[PDB]
């Protein structure tokens, strides 16, 4: 893989790590309570 | 190379939705190549504890006809996460149908530019049909099953006809520019980004030029590019951002 290709590559790895990664489990939790709280 | 189809296909935004000035902000991974009429009922839901809904970011408002994931790198990329959506209300959000019929205009202009005879009306009902289906429902297997075709051309030729691309440039406020770009040289050899934007769009050579939220090198040849970090409407949405 020339180099440019290895960069894009690194770079939604990364990207994906930052954004999608990070905040997955803790929206799903969020939105878990969210639910629960709409019950009164 | 299929893992940065997939990876570009699978690209989330984490997305705080606030009501604009008791409801809870509302939080939400957004898909980048989706639309957010599409993928927002659930906030719409969500935001009636209330007695034709529509989205803003920093004042300006986010239009239905965008990508997601454009409208962020565009306008919000530079701000810290979750993306910060403000919410608002109409006393009295285009249907599904006049959204695929955009999504489609969009591909017909990609095919349009792409090929000498073009493969998109060639095409049935059925796989039309299955391109919108394959973005509607998240299906990165039944959409490429057809989008695979949209993506060939004759061996002989060393990519398309031409690149299907828009460049924004600091707000979807200003239009996008468009203009016929071929992928090959007179020479023989593959045009860049650099190529592209030298010809286009010579200020952004200070910038930011971010494609699906990373930059390539200007040199990333611009075939390959249109083949890979393309949208599923089939273009490359660019856009050039004041640094940082």
């Amino acid at each position: 893989f020339p180099r440019w290709k290895r960069h894009i590559s690194e770079q939604l790895r990364r990207r994906d790590r930052l954004q999608r990664q990070a905040f997955e489990e803790i929206i799903l939790q969020y939105n878990k309570l969210l639910e629960k709280s709409d019950l009164h | 190379d299929k893992d940065v189809l997939r990876d570009v296909w699978f690209g989330r935004i984490p997305t705080c939705f606030t009501l604009y000035q008791e409801a809870e902000p509302y939080y939400l991974l957004l898909p980048r190549v989706s639309y957010l009429t599409l993928v927002t009922d659930k906030v719409k839901k969500h935001f009636q504890k209330v007695m034709e809904i529509w989205f803003e970011y920093e004042g300006t408002p986010l239009k239905w006809h965008y990508p997601i994931g454009l409208l962020f790198d565009l306008l919000a990329s530079s701000s810290a996460l979750p993306w910060n959506i403000t919410v608002h209300f109409k006393s009295f959000c285009p249907s599904k149908d006049a959204i695929e019929a955009h999504f489609m205009s969009c591909m017909k202009e990609a095919d349009a530019l792409k090929h000498k005879s073009q493969v998109i009306n060639e095409m049935q009902k059925k796989d039309h049909k299955q391109l919108w289906m394959g973005l509607q429902n998240d299906r990165f297997d039944q959409f490429w099953a057809i989008n695979r075709k949209l993506m060939e051309y004759p061996a002989e030729e060393n990519g398309f006809r031409y690149i299907p691309f828009r460049i924004y440039q600091t707000t979807t406020e200003r239009p996008f520019i468009q203009k016929l770009f071929r992928p090959v040289a007179a020479d023989g050899q593959l045009h860049t980004l650099g190529d592209l934007l030298k010809e286009v769009c010579p200020s952004a050579i200070k910038n930011q030029v971010m494609i699906h939220g990373i930059e390539p090198m200007l040199e990333t040849p611009l075939q390959w590019l249109s083949e890979h970090l393309s949208y599923p409407d089939n273009f490359l949405h660019i856009s050039i951002i004041p640094q940082p």
